[PDB]
């Protein structure tokens, strides 16, 4: 981590450390991965929340 | 911002963005450095003194 980067980039390098570790969704040949894999570390902003 | 690929065949090894010029943890067991006075031109102003 260095002392210019954004909260969106921090989420994108822990999304991509998380996903090299092979925690992540299964290749069944759908959507479903993009979309797990999309959904695995989030950040709540003002207006997103439930 | 700094591309890095191969010099025989081409596939695509990483690409970064840094603030402190130090491109490290693509290429694993070694840092790379890289001066600030690549791809820089200045000018003067006299209008604005600057």
């Amino acid at each position: 981590l260095e002392g210019d980067d954004t909260v969106s980039e921090f989420e994108t390098k822990l999304s991509s450390a998380i996903l090299e570790l092979g925690m992540g969704a299964t290749a069944g040949t759908s959507d479903e991965a993009a979309t797990v894999n999309s959904n695995l570390v989030n950040y709540v902003s003002t207006g997103d929340v439930t | 911002t700094i591309k890095v690929t191969d010099a025989h065949t081409g596939k695509f090894i990483g690409s970064d963005s840094v603030n402190d010029s130090t491109l490290r943890g693509v290429i694993q067991g070694v840092d790379v450095k890289i001066d600030s006075d690549v791809g820089v031109s200045i000018s003067w102003n006299s209008t604005k003194k600057t």
